[PDB]
């Protein structure tokens, strides 16, 4: 029966974005098993968001990121996480204040960058996301 | 009667104190878990920063 | 070859150790049960030793290269590091068993 | 094997000693995990060091990508003044609680004896093996306590395994980068590949 | 998992052995004798759990593997490659459902 993990784990090392599959096995496996599983279903919650933001729900959403924010109130990725439901829901400005802030406070983190960017692209501008990758990469 | 030339090598102490030894094990065992528990989440916590 | 994983390496020599640094202890253990002293004792680990590289040959099919590129590891391995377990295990059961 | 001994020396001196030793190997390892530190130090630092991997890389190598790409990259690095190497310009806690636990037990454990040890010994290390006795006659392999300890400890090193400057660094690379051959090195796989056959069976 | 059971096997029979030559030490001191060997059978007892106990424990102790990198690329495709997890965006059809 253990072997949704494997499956879960493996969709995370290669990454194999489908997002219809992955948040069933998610679901499924979000419940009493969490405490059977035993210190590992953050990732696994890390994992169900994202596929859940692609799938459409966006429900499944705040349950998952409220568990993460209750364990891990100081974070820094649950904040990255914040920041993608905000662009998601095309909150642009306030997702950049954000990933100003906490590269503010800790200027050698790169995944704010890599939103940063990703928003950038978004909006459909390629030229000034091509110079700022390459300032990042310099 | 009964002659120790040499001071009863063979014989545990006849002043040993059992209590001592019994009170330590456990500190141990028990410390050993704590720091178990306790290095496992500070390096979890060291990933989720 | 030419392109190296240098993690299955680890892996292998990992699984090497693990059967080296417990049949060492095995035969300490053995040794102290049919109690056999000094000189004689030593020469029970080089033959244990040397069983051992056998039969690592043995689930290493046909030599195969692709797991390493060379059987010295095999017959040297860990072989230091197995003697002062022997010892610790000769002298536990020997001390349990004959003594006492 | 001449000699009778108290069963309770056994039970209570001995094992007490194959235990403590093995937990307390296995707290110095959970406690150097909660002790290591790890700096923030700076951008400037790993971008340096970043970059100096990209050059080892490239000498290791390049030489698989066409000559005139890896000489336009050596040339970006070795240029004079355009080169980046030429316009950048800046055991203790082991083993004391170790030899600390010895002498605690040599004061506890000291007026008796313990054990054997199956294979002669010489005599002139007899006054340190014993250290409680007064019978200067006994064959040395007749040992105290805190020799016992230390035969644990080196016996117990290898299972727990089984249960577990800027600048000068610059010009040096650009140094050891100045001689270098391209050697592109893939001119025949062509034929070598057309050589016998295509390999492939698993379909 | 047969292995395990054979190497718990081996286990317990070698303590065995180790119980039946301690209690016959005894003897020996007791009757003053100091003179004879071991009976053979205990000999016999230990030693095969040793040799059983040992090629159990070289099948438990795990698995080899090949040190030639491309032997894991053979099944993979640019599916995998081309995700960049940390450059995702999803203003895409998905966001219809
Ligand atoms: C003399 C005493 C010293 C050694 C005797 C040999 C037996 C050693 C077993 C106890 C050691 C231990 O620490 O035992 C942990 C394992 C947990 O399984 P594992 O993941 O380590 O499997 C092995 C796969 N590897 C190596 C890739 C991780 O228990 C096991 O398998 C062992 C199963 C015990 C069978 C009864
Ligand atoms: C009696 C109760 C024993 C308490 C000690 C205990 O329970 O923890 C230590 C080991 C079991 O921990 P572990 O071998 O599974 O490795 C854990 C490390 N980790 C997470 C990396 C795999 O105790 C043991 O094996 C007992 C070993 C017997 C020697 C005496
Ligand atoms: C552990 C590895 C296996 C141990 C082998 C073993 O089994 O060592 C034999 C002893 C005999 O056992 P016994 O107490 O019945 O005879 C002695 C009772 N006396 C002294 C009061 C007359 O086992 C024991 O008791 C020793 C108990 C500690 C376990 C070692």
């Amino acid at each position: 029966w253990e072997e949704m993990r494997d499956k879960m784990r493996k969709w995370r090392e290669e990454n194999s974005r489908n997002s219809e599959q992955i948040v069933e096995v998610g679901e499924e496996l979000i419940n009493e098993y969490a405490s059977k599983l035993g210190d590992d279903i953050w990732i696994i919650y890390e994992q169900v968001m994202i596929a859940a933001l692609d799938y459409g729900r966006d429900d499944l959403a705040l349950f998952c990121l409220q568990e993460l924010r209750r364990q891990f109130p100081g974070s820094h990725r649950v904040k990255r996480l914040t920041g993608m439901r905000f662009e998601a829901m095309e909150r642009y400005d306030d997702a950049i204040q954000l990933y100003d802030r906490i590269l503010q406070e800790d200027p050698t983190n790169t995944a704010a960058r890599k939103r940063k960017i990703a928003i950038r692209k978004a909006q459909g501008k390629n030229v000034e996301a091509i110079r700022e990758l390459n300032e990042y990469l310099e | 009667t009964r002659v120790y030339p040499s001071k009863q090598f063979d014989v545990l102490k006849d002043d040993y104190d059992y209590v001592l030894i019994s009170s330590v094990l456990f500190g141990l065992v028990f410390a050993t878990m704590i720091t178990k528990r306790l290095a496992q989440v500070k390096l979890l916590n060291r990933a989720w920063r | 070859p030419p392109f190296i994983s240098e993690a299955a390496v680890r892996g292998n020599a990992a699984v090497l150790d693990y059967c080296r640094t417990s049949v060492s202890a095995l035969s300490g253990a053995t040794a102290g049960i049919l109690g056999l002293t000094g000189l004689y004792g030593f020469i029970f680990y080089l033959l244990a030793s040397v069983l051992l590289s056998l039969l690592l040959i043995l689930k290493a099919g046909r030599r195969w290269n692709k797991y390493f590129k060379s059987r010295r590891p095999l017959f040297t391995g860990g072989l230091i590091g197995g003697l002062f377990t022997y010892v610790l295990f000769w002298t536990f059961l020997y001390g349990m068993v004959h003594v006492y | 094997p001449e000699l009778l001994l108290d069963s309770n020396i056994r039970l209570w001196v001995v094992l007490p000693i194959v235990i403590i030793t093995f937990f307390v190997g296995m707290i110095r390892h959970y406690v150097s995990i909660l002790l290591q530190s790890d700096k923030k130090l700076t951008q400037e630092q790993v971008s340096d060091s970043q970059v100096l991997i990209r050059s080892r890389v490239l000498r290791e190598n390049g030489k698989y990508i066409p000559k005139q790409s890896f000489l336009t990259r050596k040339y970006y690095f070795n240029n004079p003044e355009d080169g980046f190497f030429k316009k950048t310009k800046r055991n203790v806690t082991n083993v004391l609680p170790m030899i600390l636990i010895g002498g605690w037990i040599n004061m506890t454990f000291s007026g008796f004896v313990t054990t054997k040890v199956p294979f002669p010994l010489t005599l002139r290390f007899k006054p340190m093996l014993q250290q409680g006795i007064e019978l200067l006659t006994l064959d040395a392999s007749w040992v105290s306590s805190a020799s016992w300890y230390f035969l644990n400890v080196f016996g117990l090193r290898s299972i727990y395994s089984l249960i577990l400057d800027t600048n000068k660094a610059f010009k040096t690379e650009w140094e050891a980068l100045e001689l270098t051959d391209h050697q592109w090195a893939l001119d025949d796989v062509e034929e070598e590949l057309m050589a016998k056959d295509l390999h492939f069976e698993g379909m | 998992s047969l292995w395990k059971g054979l190497v718990g096997i081996g286990l317990f029979a070698l303590a065995h052995a180790a119980f039946s030559a301690a209690q016959h030490r005894s003897y020996m001191r007791l009757t003053e004798k100091e003179d004879e060997s071991l009976p053979i059978d205990i000999v016999l007892q230990t030693l095969l759990a040793f040799a059983v106990t040992c090629y159990g424990i070289v099948h438990i102790a795990g698995e080899f593997k090949d040190m030639d990198a491309t032997s894991e690329l053979k099944n993979k495709t640019f599916d995998t490659l081309r995700n960049h997890p940390s450059f995702y965006v999803f203003n895409h059809r998905g966001r219809v459902l």
